[PDB]
């Protein structure tokens, strides 16, 4: 990769906004301190513990 | 023969698209797929050894 230029596709731009940093396929590990649920993602929090 | 007296029935109940328990973690339907128990097959087909 030499460079980045941008394209300003709003629908294109959420939909890797999704995959990548919300709902990834390989979530980073969940964190365990006692101040932490133990969630992994956006995704999982909303799919199983919605208030 | 019975699938109730089969010694997979346990781990092919845990290893099962209607268990939460493996929807919860994107990793935890792989983990039981490359373990031979693939979540995706029906129940008989998920416990058999192949050829």
């Amino acid at each position: 990769c030499s460079i980045i230029k941008g394209t300003g596709n709003f629908d294109k731009c959420v939909s890797q906004v999704e995959s990548i940093l919300v709902a990834p396929k390989l979530p980073l590990p969940a964190n365990i301190e006692a101040a932490s649920s133990g969630f992994e993602s956006v995704d999982q929090v909303f799919r199983f513990a919605s208030s | 023969e019975d699938v109730r007296k089969n010694r997979l029935k346990p781990l092919a109940t845990y290893c099962s698209v209607n268990n939460p328990e493996i929807s919860f973690k994107v990793t935890n339907e792989m983990q039981c797929r490359e373990n031979s128990i693939d979540p995706t097959k029906p129940l008989a087909e998920r416990m058999k050894i192949e050829n």
